[PDB]
DNA sequence: TTCGCGAAGTAACCCTTCG
DNA sequence: CGAAGGGTTACTTCGCGAACACAT
C-alpha cells in the first residue's frame, strides 16, 4: 500500500516538429464527428449532443459540465475530434511542398528518378555532421534541379515532363509530352492511337481541346504517394524513422476538429442565442458536403455534379485555413481561421506571446515635482490602495504585518487579502473578522499589503525607443491623484509634462524585485549605452538658475548665504 | 560571419536561424510553420525569442549561470562508510 | 481584459521586451510575461510528447510517464491551434539537475 | 565536463553585476522563506535590505557556478569574489 | 531484511537551514520511505546512513537546496525460502489470513494441500486437521503460525484513468446512509507486496514435513 | 466493420495438402528459433563472408550453438537439487 | 527511480536492535514519556522532538515482533555475537541457513532439521549435537 | 478507442510492415531492428548504425548481423575511398528474406517434384535434407554427413545430394551473386573505362557502343556462371557413383523454384483455358524445360539501371532472341517420362493423341505460335497479369466490375455516352460501380477543359485505364494483407504464452492423458485451430501475390 | 490604392555531337 | 557539315508590410 512516488521538475528542451498521422488524429478521438452535426442548437431548449460542439469536447459556458473533464470554462482543457471524409483533398499549406515530392519521382513506378551514384554523392553531403539550414536548402535545391531534366525514368520505361499548377484553382495540371517531340515515344504512339478512336464519336473537340494531358487530383496522388519508397524518401527532405514521415500524411484523410476552448460564445446583441464562431459555421458546412459526397456513390447523381460537390469540398476546407480564396462582398473576406487569428498585429506570436496584457499595473497623467529624490517616484494614495504586494510573514514581518492587518483595507498602511498556510482560498479583509484572524498569523501566510514608501516599482513610457524608457525607482505615497517625479530623469522618457500619461508596473516576487532595483534602477543607469554620456542631467530651470549665481557679480552676505545653504539641502 | 553580405529582413534572417518559432514571429508566420514540419526540423530551444514563448529562464544576463548552495560536509561523516556490517552476518 | 470600463490590465508591447533584455534581467521576464499574466499548469507526457488532462495521455493511453509543469496559456492555446491544422509540436523534457 | 580544480582558473576573479543582482534575489527569497540571518539586524523588515547587508558584510553562504561554452563548471566562491 | 542502494534527489526547505546537513536529509528521506514501499523491492523501515553527498544547487523559482544523495535503507524483503512467524486474526471461507505483529496485514495463504481440510467456522474453528491417527490438533486464533514464503512477484498494478477514477464519486454517492454499502470496499487493489508459502510446522513446534 | 469481401478463405484446411503446408510452416517456425542446428557456425563464415567481421572475431563466431548454449542451461538442473546459494535469478 | 542494487549486503536481526537503540533517542520512550505535560526542559520548553506519525508508529511496532520467543531482541552483546559467529563458521553451512540460524534460535533438534535442509544426507550425526550445544546453550 | 479494426497503422509503411516482421518471426527484436532499419534509409555502415537504433554498442549490431550473414539476408559492398579506410555499407536482400516466408512450400512441393522415382523413403529423406539446407544459409557435404552414423543410409544420402544437384536446386554459392547487382555492373564499368583510356579521336560513341556492349557480353556470361560451375565429380576410389565434392558449399539457387511456381500458375491457367485432356499433355510437355537454361521469370539481371535512354527495345529484342532455340529439345515427340495411364476416348498413344497440344495454341492464349516451339513464355506475362487481375476485381467488386474494367481497355479515353452503347447498364449503373471502383486505381481519369475556372462544365472526364499503376497497387494491397495476416499470427502467439512453454517441452504423448484440467484444454485446440487457418490463408495467398511481379 | 526582393514560368540563343 | 538535344541568361507575374495604445 501507498507505494513510493517521486517526481523530478523537468525542463522543456527541443520542439520536434512533425505532422499528425491519420492514426494519431483518431487517437485523440474523444468524440466521433460527421454523422449529422446539424444538432448543436437543437429543439429541447438547446443543449448539444454529438454535433459540431459536444459536452465531450469541453464547456462553452459556466454551467453544463463536460463529460470527460468534469469541470467548466475555468477547469476544462479541451478535447479534439476526428472527422472522416471520403474523396481526400490537398492540404492548403502542404501544396507547394507537395510538388517537390511529386516532381522528383516517377509517375508510373513512382520511384525517385536519380542514379545510384548520385544518391551516395548527395547523401555524403547531406548527412555530414554540421549541416546548416541554409546548407540543407542548398543541397535540397541541388537534388531538385537534377530531377527536372531527366526526361525518362530509370527502371520503368516511362517519360516524365514538367509538373506545374493549373493556372496560378487548387489543381495540378501537368504534361509529359514536352522534352522529345519528333521521335517522341511509344507512349506518344499509343496516345495518338487511342485518340483516333475518340474522334469518330465526338468530332467537336478535334483541334481546340486536344492539347491537354491529364490532371493529378488528390484521389490519385494519395494512391501514388503510398507507392514511392521506404529508403529513398529521405532524399526528398523528410525523415523516415519516425512513423509519421510518410508522404501520404500530407493529404487530408482524417480531419481533427478543434475543441470549444478554441471557439467561444458571443455576448450582447442577444436577439439570437449565443452565436457560433466562424470556425463552427465552417466546420458544420464541410460535414454536409462530406456526407453529400459520400452518400452519392449508391444514390444516383452524375459525375459532373459529384465533381462540383468535391470541388466545393476542396475549396471549402482550403478556406478553413488562411482564407485565401474568393467566396462563390459580404465582409472583410468574411472568414477567419487558424492563420488570420495567427497573422500579425492581432495574432499569437505578435499580440499574445510576445506582447500581452499584464495585471498589477496602472496609468495616470504625469506632473512635475522636484522635491523627490531622483530614485523616487511618487504614487497617489488611491493607486496604492489597489496596487498590492505579496509580503509573506517570517519573524520580521510578524510584528509589522499584525499591526497592519488590523489596520484595514481602507486605512492606507493596511492590507487587502490574506492567503493562509494551507492555501484553501484568499480571504477578504473587508468581510472577515480581522481580529481573531489577525491573532494566529502562522509563518507561511501570504498576506498582501498595500504599496507604501520604499517599494521597488517599474515605470514605463510607451514609445520605447531605447532601453532607458523603462526604469524602476522607489515609491512614495502622496496627495492629489497623479504620478509625479523629478525633472532630471525626464530626457530618456522624452516627457514634457504636456498631458502625456505613463504606466506603472509593480513586481510581485522577491527574485524579480531584487533585480529590478539593482541593475535596472536609476542611480546605476546614469549614462547612455550608445555614447557613454550622462543622459539624466540638467533641464530648463536647472542651468538658468545655476547661471545666475555665477555671473561674476552675485555677491552674498552671511544671511543670504545661510538661507541658500539651508534651502539647498 | 555567414559568408555573404545578406539582409536583415524576412529572407535575410533565415540564413542561420534553425529556431522556428523565432522565424514564425518575424514575418510570414504561416509559411515558416508549415515548412518546418515538412522538413522535420528538430528546433532545440536555446534562443531568447523561443524562451519566453515557452516560459522559462534565458541564457543571457542573469540566467547565464546558476548559483549553488554549500553543504558543509566534513570528510569524517560520509567519506568513511559508517557500516556496522563489516562482516557478512 | 482590454481597455477601460470593463477592467484594467495594461500591455507590455514587443518594443518594450526589447528594452528589458538589454538590462539582462532574466527573472523579470518570467514574472511580467508568465507569472502575472497567464500561468496555467498542464499535464505533458514524456515519450511522444503531447498535452493531456488530469494525468491521462489520451493517445498513448497508459497514464504512466506524465510529468506536469507550468506553462503560459498563450503557449498552450497556440499548440491546440497547431494540432488543429496538421502539425504536431512535440515537446521533449530534460532534467534541470544532474548537471 | 567536470569541474576545474582551484589551482588554475580562467575567468576573472571580479564580481560581475549580473551575479550581484542574482545573489541579492536568491538570498532575499530565502529570508522570505524563513532562513536564519547571519548579520545583526537593526529591527528592519524588507529582505532586499537584509541581503544587501549580507553582501556588505560578506557573510553569505552561496557559491556561484560559472559556465563555459563547452562546459566545465568553474566553481567560484562568493567570499573571495572582490566587488 | 535486505540492504539496497537506492539513489534519490532531496529538496530541503529554506525553513530548516539551521539544523545539521545530514540530519535534514535524513528527515526528508523518512518522509518518503517510512511506510511507503518501493515497487518490487520490498517494504522499507528506515534510513541507515548517507553516502556521496555533493553540492546542493537551486532552481530559479523555489529557493530550496535540491541536494543529490545516495543511501542504503533497511528494507524488509525475504529471499526465496525463509521461515517467519505469523499471527492469525481473521479466517474467511478461503485460506488462512495472517500477518506479522503490526507490519503488513495482507500475507494470506491459500489451501496448499498437506492440509486436506478447509472450512470457514463450523464449530468456531478455522480448519480441521485429519491426522492418521493421533494428535488431531487444529488452530483458531492468535497462535504461533510459522509459515514459509514464496512466489516473489508481489505486483502487477498501476491503472489510472479519469473516466473510472471519477466514477468513484458514484461510489461516494453509494456511501450514503444505506448501511450495507458493500459495493466499493469489497473490491480493493492488490498491493505491491503479495506473499504466500507452503505450510506452518504442523502446527507449532513439530516436524514440518518437507518445508 | 465496413464489409468488403475476399473470395478465397472459407472451407479450405479440410484437405490434406493445405494442412501439410501449414503444419510444415509450424515445424519450420519451431525449428528456426534454435539458431545453428548442432553442426554449424564453424565452416564457411571465414570463406569470403564479411572479412572485416570474420577477421576481428575469428574465435568469436562460436557464440551461437545448440551444443553449449543449450548445454549451459541444462547443467543447472543438478546444481540446484544438491546445493543452494542465495543469488538472484 | 534509479535503483543501483536491490541488495548490497543483506543483514541479520541483532544489529537491527543495535541500530534501533541509537535511534530510540530520536523516538523517545517512557523514561522521557512523562514530559508530555511536564515543565520546561531540554532547552525547548517541552523536551520533545518532531512527530513523524508514519515513522513513530512503526519504530515501536517492529521491536514488538523481535520479542516473541525469549520472553519467559536477544540479551547478548557484541563480543558474544562475535564469539558465536566465529565458532559457527567452522562447519560447512550455506549462507541462507546461517542467516536462518542467526535470525531465530532453535532450541530443539527438529527446528535445526527445518532450517538445515537434507541434514541427514549431507551432514553427520556428531555435528547436530554440537550445533545444539552451541546454539541452545545461550 | 475501438482499436480492433487495425486503424493504428494505416499510414505506416507497406515495405517495412513485412520485412521487419519476418525477421522478428525467427529471431526477435534485436535482429528485426536492423533489417527493419536498413530498409528505412538505404545502405549504412556499422559505425553509423549504432547511434540511431537506440540499443547496445558495436558488440551487438555486429553479432546479430552475423546471424543474418550465415542466413543470407543482407548484402555487403567491400570498397575503399580515396582517403578513407575500408568500409562495409550493408544492404538488405529481398529474396533473402522471401526465403523465410517461402521455405515451407519450397520443401513441400520439391517433394512433389521428386515424387517420380519411388514412394516411401524419398519423401522423408528430402524432407530431412532440404529442411536443414534452407534453415542454414550455406552448408557443405562433409559437415552434414558427420552426424549420420550408418553405411548404406549415408550412401543413399550421398546419392540424393547429386540427385538434387542434377535438378537445379543446389549450386555453389559464390560472392558474385552474394554482392549487390546494382553496383556489380558499375564495378564491371569503371575498370572497363580504365581498360581503354587511349588518346585517340573517339567521340561519345565509345561510351555507348564499345564499353556498354563489351560489358554486356562480359556480364551476361558471368551471371550464368553459378548455373553450372562445380562439375568435375570424378572421384573414383571412394564411391562407384557420382559424388558431390565435400569442400564445396551449396545454396538453394533461388530461381528454379520461382520457375516451377510460375509454371504451376501456367498449368492452373491452362486448366481453365483448354479442356481437361489438353492441359495434362501440356503439363507433361511443359514440365521438362525448367532445368536446362534458366531465364523465364526474371526481370533481367542488367535491365535494372540502364533502361533510361533507348535500350528497352533492345531488351525486348534480346529477350525474344535468346528466348528461343536455347530450350530447343524435341518440341512435339515421345519421351520416357510419364504418360499418365488413363484416357490421356483414345486407346492409342503415339503421334495421334500427342498432337492435341498442336490445337492448344491456335485457340485462346497459350501462345506458342510461329513455327514449332517458338516464343512460349514472352507474350503471356502482360496478359497473365491481366487474366488474374480481372478474376480478382470481378470476384471482389462484383460481376459488373469486369464488364466496366475491360471495356476501357478496348478504347482508352472513352466517354459515358459511348460506353452506354457498349455496355447494358440501365441509367446509373455505369457510374455507380464506377464510384464503387474509383477509390481503387485503373479508373484514372483525364480532364479536357479549356475554360477559366470551370464555367459551363465543358463535357469533361473521359475515362482511361493506366494499367501500370493498378498492378503495382494490387501488389501493395496483397503484400499488406500478407503481412497483416502474419501479425494476426504474432498477436495470437503473443496473447497466450503462459500455456505454450509447458505444452511443447514435456507434454508430447500424454497431452490427452489429463495433464491439463478440463477448463482450458479447449484453448489448446483453439490456439491450433485458427493458427492453422492463418498458414492456410498464407498458402492460398502466395498463389495470388506472386503473379503481379513478372518481368 | 503603393515599393522591396525573391519564388516560378517561359523564350532567344549558343555549344556539342551524329551519321 | 546541317540538324537535334541540353542548357544560361533575359522578360514578365504574385504576395507580403506598411508603429504604441487608448474609447469608439
Ligand atoms: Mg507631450
Ligand atoms: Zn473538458
Ligand atoms: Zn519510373
Ligand atoms: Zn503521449
Amino acid at each position: 500500500k501507498e507505494v513510493v512516488v517521486s517526481e523530478t521538475p523537468k525542463r522543456i528542451k527541443g520542439l520536434e516538429f512533425s505532422a499528425l498521422s491519420a492514426a494519431d488524429i483518431v487517437a485523440q478521438s474523444e468524440v466521433e464527428v460527421s454523422t449529422r452535426d446539424l444538432f448543436d442548437l437543437e429543439k429541447d431548449r438547446a443543449p448539444k449532443a454529438n454535433g459540431a460542439l459536444d459536452p465531450k469536447m469541453g464547456v462553452s459556458s459556466s454551467s453544463l459540465e463536460c463529460a470527460t473533464c468534469h469541470g467548466n470554462l475555468a477547469s476544462c482543457h479541451g478535447h479534439f475530434g476526428h472527422l472522416k471524409l471520403a474523396l481526400p483533398v490537398f492540404h492548403i499549406g502542404y501544396f507547394k511542398a507537395t510538388i517537390q515530392i511529386l516532381q522528383g519521382i516517377c509517375k508510373n513506378c513512382s520511384a525517385i528518378l536519380l542514379s545510384e551514384t548520385d544518391k551516395r554523392q548527395f547523401l555524403h553531403e547531406l548527412r555530414r555532421p554540421g549541416v546548416d539550414n541554409l546548407r540543407r536548402m542548398g543541397i535540397l535545391k541541388k537534388i531538385l534541379d537534377q530531377c527536372k531534366k531527366q526526361r525518362r525514368c530509370l527502371h520503368c520505361g516511362a517519360l516524365n515532363g514538367v509538373v506545374k499548377k493549373a493556372a496560378a484553382a487548387l489543381k495540378i495540371i501537368h504534361d509529359t509530352f514536352r522534352w522529345v517531340g519528333k521521335k517522341s515515344a511509344p507512349e506518344k504512339d499509343i496516345w495518338v492511337g487511342e485518340w483516333k478512336e475518340v474522334l469518330a464519336h465526338n468530332p467537336e473537340l478535334e483541334r481546340y481541346v486536344k492539347r491537354c494531358m491529364d490532371d493529378l487530383n488528390p484521389l490519385k496522388t494519395l494512391n501514388l504517394f503510398k507507392q514511392i519508397k521506404s529508403a529513398d524518401c529521405e532524399l526528398l527532405g523528410i525523415d523516415a524513422t519516425v512513423p509519421s514521415g510518410r508522404p501520404e500524411t500530407y493529404i487530408w484523410r482524417y480531419l481533427p476538429a478543434p475543441p470549444v476552448c478554441i471557439r467561444p460564445s458571443v455576448m450582447m446583441q442577444d436577439s439570437p442565442a449565443s452565436n457560433e464562431d466562424d470556425l463552427t459555421v465552417k466546420l458544420t458546412e464541410i460535414v454536409w458536403t462530406s456526407s453529400l459526397i459520400k452518400a452519392g456513390l449508391d444514390k444516383g447523381i452524375s459525375i459532373n455534379n459529384m465533381m462540383e460537390h468535391w470541388d466545393y469540398l476542396q475549396l471549402t476546407v482550403a478556406m478553413y485555413i488562411n482564407s485565401d480564396s474568393v467566396n462563390p462582398g459580404g465582409k472583410v473576406k468574411p472568414i477567419r481561421g487558424f492563420c488570420q487569428r495567427l497573422k500579425g498585429k492581432q495574432g499569437r506570436f505578435r499580440g499574445n506571446l510576445s506582447g500581452k496584457r499584464v495585471d498589477f499595473s496602472g496609468r495616470t497623467v504625469i506632473s512635475p515635482d522636484p522635491n523627490l529624490s531622483i530614485d523616487e517616484v511618487a504614487v497617489p494614495d488611491r493607486v496604492a490602495k489597489v496596487l498590492t504586494y505579496p509580503e509573506k510573514v517570517t519573524r520580521y514581518n510578524r510584528h509589522k504585518l499584525q499591526e497592519l492587518i488590523v489596520n484595514g483595507p481602507n486605512v492606507h498602511p493596511g492590507a487587502n487579502y490574506l492567503l493562509k498556510r494551507n492555501e484553501d482560498a484568499r480571504r477578504n479583509l473587508r468581510y472577515g473578522d480581522r481580529m481573531k484572524l489577525a491573532k494566529n498569523l502562522q509563518i507561511g501566510d501570504v498576506v498582501e499589503r498595500h504599496l507604501e514608501d520604499g517599494d521597488v516599482v517599474l515605470f514605463n513610457r510607451q514609445p520605447s525607443l531605447h532601453r532607458l524608457s523603462i526604469l524602476s525607482h522607489y515609491a512614495k505615497i502622496r496627495p492629489w491623484r497623479t504620478f509625479r517625479l523629478n525633472e532630471c530623469v525626464c530626457t530618456p522618457y522624452n516627457a514634457d509634462f504636456d498631458g502625456d500619461e505613463m504606466n506603472l508596473h509593480v513586481p510581485q516576487t522577491e527574485e524579480a524585485r531584487a533585480e529590478a532595483i539593482n541593475l535596472m534602477g536609476v542611480k546605476n543607469n546614469l549614462l547612455t549605452p550608445k555614447s557613454g554620456e550622462p543622459i539624466i542631467a540638467a533641464t530648463q530651470d536647472f542651468i538658468t538658475g545655476s547661471y545666475l549665481i555665477s555671473h561674476k557679480d552675485s555677491f552674498y552676505d552671511r544671511a543670504t548665504l545661510t538661507q541658500l545653504l539651508s534651502m539647498m539641502s | 560571419y555567414k559568408g555573404e553580405v545578406l539582409g536583415i529582413t524576412r529572407f535575410g534572417l533565415s540564413k542561420m536561424r534553425d529556431s522556428v518559432l523565432q522565424l514564425a514571429s518575424f514575418e510570414k508566420t504561416t509559411d515558416h510553420l508549415f515548412d518546418a514540419a515538412f522538413y522535420m526540423k528538430k528546433d532545440a530551444v536555446e534562443g531568447v525569442s523561443e524562451c519566453i514563448i515557452l516560459g522559462q529562464t534565458m541564457s543571457i544576463g542573469t540566467g547565464s549561470f546558476k548559483v549553488v548552495k554549500g553543504t558543509n560536509i566534513s570528510e569524517k561523516d560520509l567519506v568513511p562508510k559508517r557500516c556496522l556490517f563489516e562482516s557478512l552476518s | 481584459t482590454e481597455g477601460r470600463s470593463r477592467d484594467g490590465g495594461l500591455r507590455l508591447g514587443e518594443m518594450e521586451r526589447d528594452c528589458v533584455i538589454a538590462y539582462g534581467a532574466s527573472q523579470l521576464l518570467l514574472e511580467r510575461l508568465m507569472i502575472s499574466s497567464d500561468a496555467f499548469e498542464v499535464d505533458v507526457c514524456d515519450k511522444c510528447g503531447l498535452m493531456g488532462y488530469s494525468g491521462w495521455c489520451t493517445t498513448c493511453k497508459s497514464a504512466e510517464n506524465i510529468i506536469k509543469m507550468t506553462i503560459p496559456y498563450a503557449a498552450k492555446l497556440l499548440f491546440q491551434e497547431l494540432l488543429s491544422m496538421n502539425i504536431a509540436p512535440r515537446l521533449r523534457l530534460e532534467d534541470i539537475f544532474q548537471q | 565536463e567536470k569541474a576545474i580544480p582551484k589551482d588554475q582558473r580562467a575567468t576573472t576573479p571580479y564580481m560581475t553585476k549580473y551575479e550581484r543582482a542574482r545573489i541579492l534575489g536568491t538570498r532575499a527569497l530565502q529570508i522570505s522563506m524563513n532562513a536564519p540571518v547571519f548579520v545583526d539586524l537593526e529591527g528592519e523588515t524588507d529582505p532586499l535590505r537584509i541581503a544587501m547587508k549580507e553582501l556588505a558584510e560578506k557573510k553569505i553562504p552561496l557559491v556561484i557556478r560559472r559556465y563555459l561554452p563547452d562546459g566545465s563548471f568553474e566553481d567560484w566562491s562568493v567570499e573571495e569574489l572582490i566587488v | 531484511f535486505i540492504l539496497s542502494k537506492i539513489a534519490d534527489l532531496v529538496r530541503i526547505p529554506p525553513d530548516q537551514f539551521h539544523r545539521d546537513t545530514i540530519s535534514a536529509i535524513t528527515h526528508q528521506l523518512n518522509n518518503k520511505f517510512a511506510n511507503k514501499i518501493i515497487p518490487n523491492v520490498g517494504l522499507c523501515i528506515t534510513i541507515y546512513d548517507l553516502l556521496t553527498v555533493e553540492e546542493g544547487q537551486l532552481k530559479p523559482g523555489d529557493g530550496s537546496s535540491y541536494i543529490n544523495v545516495t543511501f542504503r535503507a533497511v528494507v524488509f524483503k525475504p529471499f526465496l525460502g525463509e521461515i517467519v512467524t505469523g499471527w492469525i486474526s481473521k479466517c474467511t471461507a478461503e485460506g488462512i489470513k495472517v500477518s506479522l505483529l503490526g507490519i503488513f496485514d495482507d500475507i494470506f495463504i491459500p489451501q496448499n494441500m498437506l492440509f486436506e481440510g478447509c472450512y470457514y467456522t463450523p464449530e468456531e474453528s478455522a480448519w480441521i486437521w485429519p491426522m492418521d491417527e493421533e494428535t488431531k490438533l487444529y488452530f483458531d486464533v492468535n497462535e504461533k503460525i510459522r509459515f514459509r514464503i514464496e512466489r516473489e512477484v508481489f505486483v502487477d498494478v498501476k491503472p489510472k484513468s479519469p473516466k473510472e477514477r471519477e466514477l468513484e464519486e458514484r461510489a461516494q454517492l453509494e456511501n450514503e446512509i444505506e448501511g450495507k454499502n458493500e459495493e466499493t470496499p469489497q473490491n480493493e487493489k492488490p498491493p505491491a507486496y503479495a506473499l504466500l508459502g507452503s505450510c506452518q510446522t504442523d502446527g507449532m513446534g513439530l516436524v514440518s514435513w518437507w518445508e | 466493420t465496413e464489409f468488403p469481401s475476399i473470395p478465397l478463405p472459407i472451407n479450405g484446411p479440410i484437405t490434406n495438402k493445405e494442412r501439410s503446408l501449414a503444419v510444415k510452416y509450424i515445424n519450420f517456425g519451431k525449428t528456426v528459433k534454435d539458431g545453428p542446428f548442432y553442426t554449424g557456425s564453424m565452416s564457411l563464415i571465414i570463406d569470403q563472408q564479411e572479412n572485416s567481421k570474420s577477421g576481428k572475431r575469428k574465435p568469436n563466431i562460436i557464440l551461437d550453438e545448440d551444443d553449449t548454449n543449450d548445454g549451459i542451461e541444462r547443467y543447472s538442473d543438478k546444481y540446484l537439487k544438491k546445493r543452494k546459494i542465495g543469488i538472484s535469478i | 527511480m534509479k535503483v543501483l542494487e536491490e541488495r548490497n549486503a543483506f543483514l541479520s536481526d541483532y544489529e537491527v536492535l543495535k541500530f534501533l537503540t541509537d535511534l530510540e533517542k530520536k523516538h523517545l520512550w517512557d523514561q522521557k514519556s512523562l514530559a508530555a505535560l511536564k515543565k520546561s526542559r531540554s532547552k525547548g520548553k517541552q523536551n520533545r522532538p518532531y512527530n513523524h506519525p508514519e515513522l513513530q508508529g512503526i519504530t515501536r511496532n517492529v521491536v514488538n515482533y523481535l520479542s516473541i520467543n525469549k520472553n519467559f531482541i536477544s540479551k547478548m552483546s557484541d563480543e558474544s555475537f562475535a564469539e558465536l559467529m566465529t565458532k559457527l563458521n567452522s562447519f560447512k553451512l550455506f549462507k541462507a541457513e546461517k542467516l536462518q540460524i542467526v535470525n531465530q534460535l532453535p532450541a530443539n533438534m527438529v527446528h535445526l532439521y527445518s532450517i538445515v535442509e537434507e541434514c541427514d544426507a549431507r551432514f553427520d550425526e556428531k555435528t547436530i549435537e554440537e550445533m545444539l550445544e552451541i546454539i541452545s546453550g545461550y | 478507442v475501438m482499436t480492433i479494426s487495425s486503424l493504428e497503422q494505416r499510414t505506416l509503411n507497406p515495405d517495412l510492415f513485412l520485412y521487419k516482421e519476418l525477421v522478428k518471426a525467427h529471431l526477435g527484436e534485436r535482429a528485426a531492428s536492423v533489417i527493419g532499419m536498413l530498409v528505412a534509409l538505404g545502405r549504412l555502415s556499422v559505425r553509423e548504425l549504432v547511434e540511431k537504433i537506440d540499443g547496445m554498442d558495436v558488440d551487438s549490431v555486429k553479432t546479430t548481423l552475423v546471424s543474418l550473414t550465415q542466413l543470407r539476408c543482407v548484402k555487403y559492398l567491400q570498397e575503399t575511398a580515396i582517403s578513407g579506410k575500408k568500409t562495409t555499407y550493408y544492404y538488405y536482400n529481398e529474396e533473402g528474406i522471401h526465403i523465410l516466408l517461402y521455405s515451407g512450400l519450397i520443401i513441400d512441393e520439391i517433394i512433389t517434384q521428386m515424387r517420380v522415382n519411388d514412394e516411401e523413403e524419398h519423401k522423408q529423406l528430402v524432407a530431412e535434407i532440404v529442411q536443414n539446407v534452407i534453415s542454414l544459409g550455406s552448408l557443405t557435404v562433409e559437415d552434414y554427413l558427420s552426424s549420420v552414423t550408418s553405411d548404406s543410409m549415408k550412401y543413399t544420402i550421398s546419392s540424393l545430394f547429386v540427385q538434387l544437384c542434377e535438378m537445379g536446386y543446389l549450386i555453389q554459392i559464390s560472392k558474385l551473386h552474394y554482392t549487390p547487382i546494382e553496383d556489380l555492373w558499375q564495378f564491371l564499368y569503371e575498370k572497363h573505362y580504365k581498360n581503354i583510356p587511349r588518346n585517340s579521336p573517339l567521340s561519345d560513341l565509345k561510351k555507348r557502343s564499345q564499353a556498354k556492349m563489351n560489358a554486356k557480353t562480359d556480364f551476361a556470361k558471368i551471371i550464368n556462371k553459378p548455373n553450372e560451375l562445380s562439375q568435375i565429380l570424378t572421384v573414383d576410389p571412394k564411391t562407384s557413383l557420382r559424388i558431390v565434392k565435400p569442400t564445396v558449399s551449396l545454396t538453394i539457387n533461388l530461381d528454379r523454384f520461382m520457375k516451377g511456381r510460375r509454371s504451376k500458375q501456367l498449368i492452373n491457367l491452362a486448366k481453365t483455358r483448354v479442356g481437361s485432356v489438353t492441359a495434362q499433355v501440356y503439363k507433361i510437355a511443359l514440365r521438362l524445360t525448367e532445368q536446362k537454361s534458366p531465364k523465364i521469370r526474371d526481370p533481367l539481371t542488367q535491365t535494372g539501371l540502364l533502361q533510361d535512354l533507348e535500350e528497352a527495345k533492345s531488351f525486348q529484342d534480346e529477350a525474344e532472341l535468346v528466348e528461343e532455340k536455347t530450350p530447343g529439345l524435341t518440341f512435339n515427340a515421345i519421351d520416357l517420362a510419364r504418360h499418365l495411364p488413363a484416357e490421356l476416348h483414345s486407346a492409342s498413344l503415339i503421334n495421334s493423341h500427342l498432337k492435341i497440344l498442336a490445337s492448344s495454341n491456335f485457340p485462346f492464349l497459350n501462345e506458342t505460335k510461329p513455327g514449332v516451339y517458338y516464343v512460349p513464355y514472352s507474350k503471356l506475362m502482360p496478359v497473365l497479369k491481366s487474366s488474374v487481375y480481372e478474376y480478382v476485381i470481378a470476384s471482389t467488386l462484383g460481376p459488373s466490375a469486369m464488364r466496366l474494367s475491360r471495356c476501357i481497355r478496348d478504347n482508352k479515353l472513352v466517354s459515358e455516352k459511348i460506353i452506354n452503347s457498349t455496355a447494358l447498364m440501365k441509367e446509373k449503373d455505369i457510374r455507380s460501380t464506377l464510384a464503387s471502383l474509383i477509390r481503387y486505381n485503373s479508373v484514372e481519369i483525364q480532364e479536357v477543359p479549356r475554360t477559366a475556372d470551370r464555367s459551363a462544365s465543358r463535357a469533361v472526364f473521359l475515362f482511361r485505364c493506366k494499367e501500370t499503376h493498378s498492378y503495382n497497387f494490387m501488389r501493395q494491397n496483397l503484400e499488406w494483407n500478407m503481412a497483416n495476416l502474419l501479425f494476426k499470427k504474432e498477436k495470437l502467439k503473443q496473447e497466450n504464452s503462459t500455456l505454450l512453454k509447458k505444452a511443447n517441452r514435456d507434454d508430447v504423448k500424454g497431452r490427452e492423458n489429463e495433464l491439463l484440467l478440463p477448463s482450458e484444454l479447449n484453448q489448446l485446440k483453439m490456439v491450433n485451430e485458427r493458427e492453422l487457418n492463418v498458414f492456410a490463408r498464407l498458402s492460398r495467398l502466395l498463389s495470388l501475390w506472386e503473379v503481379f511481379q513478372m518481368a
